[PDB]
């Protein structure tokens, strides 16, 4: 039911956890929004975490646990997300695999979380959250062909876009598709 | 434990 992510990315210590909450906050506030609203793209966002994730300052690398274990804890909500919202989301998700933000037990939860969302139908809101993950880390296929096998055994997968088949079949033979 | 932005646009 309720997952746990904290032991990668543990609790922040109580004495300011209402602020890292609050600023964690503040950040996926930001993404979401619309104009007149502040906004922060999602490459602002990756930008950031990437400054975060092993930043020497404790308050930084707690801002950056705190936003990726509520993000990752909150994928059996993202069905009932807008689609809108759904879509940032999968960008920001697939970006984190792109830039090497999760390594080891958190990439292979990951990458499960993006391939059981390309299994659900085709055509609909969590399949397109697969998709849209999916594009932003294609170049790092090559490296996870057992994963490729997997995606390619979907039953959709025909009808995948092309490029996206592409990586996935060259994947699997560890290698680039024939134009990237 | 769920931050306030979540709960705000999850449709449940």
């Amino acid at each position: 039911q309720q997952t746990d992510l904290s032991q990668v990315w543990p609790e922040a210590n109580q004495h300011f956890s209402k602020e890292i909450d609050d600023e964690a906050n503040s950040y996926f506030q930001r993404i979401y929004n619309h104009p007149p609203h502040p906004t922060m793209s999602v490459d602002e966002v990756l930008e950031m975490l990437q400054r975060f994730k092993d930043s020497t300052i404790k308050r930084e690398r707690e801002v950056f646990n705190c936003m990726l274990r509520n993000l990752f804890e909150e994928y059996r909500f993202f069905p009932q997300y807008p689609d809108k919202e759904l879509h940032i989301t999968a960008c920001l998700f697939g970006g984190i695999i792109e830039k090497g933000l999760v390594t080891y037990m958190a990439l292979g939860l990951a990458l499960r979380y993006v391939l059981e969302a390309l299994r659900k139908p085709f055509g609909s809101k969590m399949y397109y959250f697969g998709i849209a993950a999916l594009d932003r880390f294609k170049n790092r296929l090559k490296d996870y062909p057992q994963y490729c096998q997997h995606l390619a055994s979907i039953s959709h997968f025909m009808q995948f876009p092309h490029h996206l088949q592409e990586y996935i079949e060259y994947g699997q033979q560890s290698r680039d598709p024939p134009v990237k | 434990r769920r931050l306030p932005i979540f709960n705000r646009i999850s449709v449940s």
